[PDB]
């Protein structure tokens, strides 16, 4: 019944500012302390800051206390870090981490989902939904396998589903990539050898630039 | 925020029973821990037992000063701690302590007053209280200086006061000391350099052995 | 502020084995140190609180040792899913010190890949572009040297390759390959070879098409 | 036991000073748990300062702590009147939560002359013939002050209750009590009561005396 | 059991002044059963009065007790080097006999900036691959001083081991021992060895420093 | 006139036994006390036993640390004392003493110097010996400071000297600290200014666990 | 100093009965308390030491009793031998303060005297002296008014009478009384008559004696 | 076998100096304490000084502190007052007593036979003794009494026994009386009633001025 829920992904220009809230649920949030860890992309874990969700007192690690404010609205049990003056290094998945007590001591037991904060002046741009069959090549005898390609868009996360659980299968969706600031991702999955073709396999995205694009793929 | 009141402290036979209470006002932690702390020039500060509510647990603890002789309770339905203390022997003579604290990482303690616990065969003797007032001696400095007494009485608690608060300026009251298995002490004001002493400038003393008093003068 | 130091950051090891890993802190730091796991994309979950005791949910499969400056891990057995990043945290003194991290890379039986060549879509290239994509899935060691042949030679710019990390049902690794052309450098050309050359095989897998209506 | 080691346990500061307080722990400790105290002349410990760097609250900026593992300090910008009185620092990591030995804080001040008063037993007291002479030796620094009573220019001490004051608060002064107390018999056969006190102020020793009315 | 109060616990007196301190009883005792011990640094207490009145012997003439049934006192007529110490009451009237708590006596002096000195770890030492930096703020007066412990511009408390000494007996002063000690990994991975110390008497904090010639 | 040599202190386990001797030389009354005192700041000051030999009479007596664990006995034919302690506790730690006084109103007691008792599991480690020597660093003040570290060594007793005595002016012998249950400690000479310091300068190092050193410099 | 006041100087008491005499100190001066005894030109001893234990070789009638400022002695039933001066005295503070002591005067049963007077010694009258005396033995009360005459009326000068304390075996007085004449007022006179007037007789004991040879 | 011998009387003009020793024997001078105590003729005991006989250390009660030398020579175990330019109040019986520990307390066990130091210029005059018979006055019926008179001699010890061992019977020596710096005496001897007289009964007096008279009385 716990768990820390956080804001969505963030795209912002360098220099700007940004409030990410990370709200408690299940628990009374008075009770337990906070920390705010950073992750670098493909970098580690950093901590950050500590706070006492009843005094509203803060200890940021060096690193961080200058144009970071870790603040709270105790009412709705919610957190919030504040980053002024965003810059390159502002890019990363940002963790709110529960502090417990557990045998005289601390530990960070319940973790929140995480936040991508972007910090560019890349123009968000939507994405293009391309179905992939593989029609005129009979690559039919053992299984077969068809594949989704979502090219040029930003900023990068994308929901990719199948038919919103088909997942089941072989699902493989690989990372995004780079290319002129704009983002190309592509998803395959593996269906019942000679089995179901005969049934719609839909590819299925979501983006927050409101585009949802849903591309069936007949053959 | 939070607020600390215990009571409970007094004057017990050695190998007799003691039991202390503690009540956390506006304190609405759901994880925390209490303890008792005590303290005597026979020792210093010195930590007794404590009680741990964290999520599912109460989880008490107690060192060589107190293993088997006292014990720690946690029932009001959630307010009140409770130090029952019993075979009190001479050496647990001191004023006792609550402190307390949730469980957070830092945090600050909150403590209480303290009740005082005197463990002894002497019974209560009432304190007798006696005015100070010169004559025409001393007129040494320029303000005015008149005391008051206060005579072997035994439980050393005692709250000697002027006009129920009113002048608390100038006082200075002494630490009781001991003379044969009893206390004594004096305090003292220096009212207004002029004439105006010793009327309606009364002597109050506290001695809760039912012992209370609001005394006169020249 | 107190350095932790974690022995080794890449750690490669075998379904059943045992590997413990170690991590050192520069001061004493007693026993509150805790071991977070991190599986891919998901957060970091607890799994050693205490330096020896285990949270609720873990396995006792899942181990700790540890005291003052120098603490340990142990997977006895290793199984496809615990694949991440362990890292150690010191929760004594102010800065929380983290340790690096260390990612366990299972070693298992080679495999060769599953190959799809993927001609571009009706809609794509109406649009302008025309990306041919290849997917080479369930392989195993994790080089592979995709190579593409257009018309006869091999052509290298226009391509961007894409990876996932070993895929925790079976420790296979798979990879994305992607070719984009202008409609126009599309219709000037009619094979189109993908061409996966790979351990496994002294011979590579060969996945082509040529420009046909379907 | 964790033994807590203070230093110095005694220390007497020019006001306005930057005093600086140690405490030395036996084995290594989380800086969470370690809190600090002061208790003034006759309360109650007030926490000062917690976590290791925290000051509690209405604790004035002045005040500071830092430290880890094994060493600890506490330090004042500049020492003041309202900061004299006993420090102890804690230790909630491990049980036994043992406390420190004490450091005691004097100010210091410019020299000041004792006001002494004497004043004669109670006819009220007299009621039971019991008589105690009593003598105040009021707001005077330091604290070095030899007290004598004397009966008929004769040196008593036996039977003399003195009882001293702490540096207060506001003028870091002090305060002795000094109390004769005897029978009617003893008292009433005698009649110079004389109250003098020996104090770095002076080479006069101050006397304040009563020649005796009564019955 | 028989309480023995002393007063003070602890005191400073200019050079020269007559000192009194104070020992109560809680019941009366005969003089002829009170002692006095005198405790300077670390030897062992050598008895300094007995009856209430009689020096014990190579004990001058400066000193002396008086008291009776419950009140006594022991002066110095002019305080000295020699004197700074630590001084008990006993009573071996009744049983148990008790010792009263004590009396710190610290004499004053005109100010002394300390005598730093740094030292490498023994090339002996790091045979074990253990490196301990040891100084030694040597001489100095008041007791007051703060040490800090720098590596390449960092400041590091974890490991560091201080230990004071009291008054001289020929000149009043003090010093202390700061022994940061760490491993050969620790060590070997840092330059810059500083020894930093705050006292009373520069408002420039001396340093004492060196760069490492290790392996 | 008297003269008391104390020997036998110690590192006994805990529920251990020990036995302390006294004699005393000189000491011709046939009427006096002979008591055992003990010191440690977990506690101060403290009296143990007491014998007596008053014409006919050996009348022993002790108190609520000791009664049951410790006893004295007082047979050479006529000159030692003994202390025999066992079942000794982890707060019997300390420095005893023997103090004497003849039977007269007036009377100087004597006291010897003692021996430590220390009460532990922990084993004897013996001291490790390093010498201290600046390079260029210390030409601070003028005068020449060197010293020389005292490691991990466990039962406290300790004796670090220099030359064995020869050079006694300048020396600052530091107190013992306590890391983790074993202790540390160093000595300082400060030799003539000029640049005589660090050959023929030894530091020579006492620890009764068998373990005496004499230690060279740079 | 410290004062030690014995509340009766002189004290009366009957064979066989019992008298405490009380003694107090000015300032507490706890058991420390002795009583000694003293006897008629001999010497004092030890009777009661830290007031409340017997010294050796006393009797089980002699008791005390003492605290802090009051004490106390008491012979449970006295004797003809117990006749003396008793002091307490305080051995606690430096001026080892005594008290005044306390005399017992034993009351008893009257007695008239043994009279007998002497005449001159032969030897005493060469040399130019004539002392007779008369000796007033074994009486009671103590006041005797002894009265000479020569030849008729009483001389008054040349008298010089001298007592003996309560003697410690019947509890009776005794005295003499001598009247010194020179050789030559002596051959003046021929009738001497020793007067003794005294309480047990309502009628004086008259013995004489006139110059005779023999 | 324990007993503390002193000085014999002494005579002393004033002004003058004595010394007086105080001797012990049974036990060891060394262990135990000593004190002088005074008695002024008729008045009582006065506590004098206290002495270690150890240390040789004494502490004199504030009366007597000034020309007063309280000594000792310890291998012939014997203490000594000194007293300097002697005075009328100097005359009184001096005595010696051991100090003893007895119940965590002191008292004084053991006390000497006392000395009488008297101060006067009247010179020492040796008595005559006249034997007192009662002839030719038959004083027999019942029982028979003698007396002796010792008249006129200086100083006030004269030792008077009765055949030297005779005191079993009624034997009463009067106090001594002073006329003219002169002194008198008088002893009675009540004999077997009508029994004794065919035995001699004889008076015996010593006098410390070397006279020794044994008057035998004859009738």
């Amino acid at each position: 019944q716990i768990q820390l829920v956080q804001s969505g992904p963030e795209l912002k220009k360098p220099g700007e500012t940004v409030k990410i809230s990370c709200k408690a649920s299940g628990y009374t949030f008075t009770n337990y302390g906070m920390n705010w860890v950073k992750q670098a992309p493909g970098k580690g874990l950093k901590w950050m800051a500590w706070i006492n969700t009843y005094t509203g007192e803060p200890t940021y690690a060096d690193d961080f206390k200058g144009r970071f404010a870790f603040s709270l609205e105790t009412s709705a049990s919610t957190a919030y870090l504040q980053i002024n003056n965003l810059k390159n290094e502002d890019t990363a998945t940002y963790f709110c981490a529960r502090d417990g007590y557990y045998e005289n001591y601390y530990a960070m037991d319940y973790w929140g989902q995480g936040t991508s904060v972007t910090v560019s002046s890349a123009k968000t741009t939507a994405p293009s939904v391309y179905p992939l069959a593989p029609v005129c090549g009979d690559t039919t005898g053992s299984s077969v396998t068809l594949g989704c390609l979502v090219k040029g868009y930003f900023p990068e996360p994308v929901t990719l589903t199948w038919n919103s659980g088909s997942l089941s299968s072989g699902v493989h969706t690989f990372p995004a990539v780079l290319q002129s600031d704009l983002y190309t991702l592509s998803s395959s999955v593996t269906v019942t050898s000679s089995t179901t073709p005969s049934q719609s396999i839909t590819c299925n995205v979501a983006h927050p630039a409101s585009s949802t694009k849903v591309d069936k793929k007949i053959d | 925020e939070v607020k600390l009141q215990e009571s409970g402290g007094g004057l017990v036979q050695p190998g007799g029973s003691m039991k202390l209470s503690c009540v956390a006002s506006g304190f609405t932690f759901n994880n925390y821990w209490m303890s008792w702390v005590r303290q005597s020039p026979e020792k210093g500060l010195e930590w007794v037992a404590e009680i741990r509510l964290n999520s599912d647990n109460f989880a008490t603890h107690y060192a060589e000063s107190v293993k088997g002789k006292f014990i720690i309770s946690r029932d009001d339905s959630k307010s009140r701690l409770y130090l029952q203390m019993n075979s009190l022997r001479a050496e647990d003579t001191g004023i006792y302590y609550c402190v307390l604290r949730p469980l957070f990482y830092y945090a600050v303690d909150y403590w209480g007053q303290g009740t005082s616990v005197t463990v002894s065969s002497a019974k209560t003797t009432p304190p007798s209280v006696y005015p100070l007032a010169p004559g025409s001696a001393a007129q040494t400095n320029s303000m005015v200086t008149l005391g008051c007494l206060v005579k072997g009485y035994f439980p050393e608690p005692v709250t000697v006061t002027w006009n129920s608060g009113s002048l608390s300026s100038g006082v200075h009251t002494f630490p009781a000391v001991l003379q044969s298995d009893l206390y004594t002490l004096s305090s003292s004001v220096t009212v207004p350099s002029t004439w105006r002493p010793s009327e309606t400038v009364t002597c109050n003393v506290a001695h809760p052995a039912s012992s209370t008093k609001v005394d006169k003068k020249i | 502020d107190i350095v932790m130091t974690q022995s080794h950051k890449f750690m490669s090891t075998s379904v059943g084995d045992r590997v413990s890993i170690t991590c050192k802190a520069s001061q004493d730091v007693s026993t509150a140190v805790a071991w977070y796991q991190q599986k891919p994309g998901q957060s970091p979950k607890l799994l050693i609180y205490s330096a020896s005791y285990q949270y609720t949910g873990v396995p006792d499969r899942f181990t700790g040792s540890g005291s003052r400056t120098d603490f340990t891990f142990t997977i006895n057995s290793v199984q496809a899913e615990d694949l991440a990043v362990y890292y150690c945290h010191q929760h004594y003194s102010t800065p929380f010190t983290f340790g690096s991290g260390t990612k366990l890379e299972i070693k298992r039986a080679d495999a060769a890949p599953t190959v799809s060549i993927f001609p571009p879509s009706s809609e794509q290239l109406t649009s302008g572009g025309a990306s041919v994509v290849c997917f080479l899935n369930n392989f195993y060691p994790k080089d592979i040297n995709v190579k593409w042949k257009i018309d006869g030679s091999e052509r290298q710019n226009g391509v961007l390759n894409s990876w996932t990390d070993q895929d925790s049902k079976d420790s296979t690794y798979s990879m994305s390959s992607t070719l984009t052309l202008t409609k126009d450098e599309y219709e000037r050309h009619n094979s189109y070879t993908c061409e996966a050359t790979h351990k496994t095989s002294t011979s590579p897998i060969v996945k082509s098409f040529n420009r046909n209506e379907c």
